[PDB]
């Protein structure tokens, strides 16, 4: 799950001074939806 | 790094990456091999 604005960039260039505080996010989202349709395998460690 | 956060819960500073930087120096691979000046002259090889 996204949304709509994606990821977002705020150049935070005027708080600290003499410091560009690049400030990136995204929001994220995941869920197993179904989870008939997915299937796990947990191999022998060895 | 990158943070998680939360709704309504502040912003730490997450660590900057890093950068290295290899220094691949030059060295001289020298062959100075002594050959004499007779085996130049006298072979018809033209050892050189």
């Amino acid at each position: 799950v996204d949304h709509e604005t994606g990821v977002r960039t705020r150049p935070d260039n005027l708080t600290e001074p003499g410091f560009i505080k690049i400030f990136t996010q995204k929001y994220l989202g995941g869920g197993v939806v179904d989870s008939n349709a997915i299937k796990i395998l947990e191999l022998p460690q060895d | 790094t990158v943070n998680h956060g939360e709704e309504g819960k502040t912003r730490e500073q997450t660590s900057t990456p890093q950068i290295n930087e290899v220094s691949i120096k030059l060295y001289p691979v020298y062959a100075y091999p002594r050959t004499t000046q007779e085996i130049v002259d006298f072979s018809d090889v033209d050892i050189l």
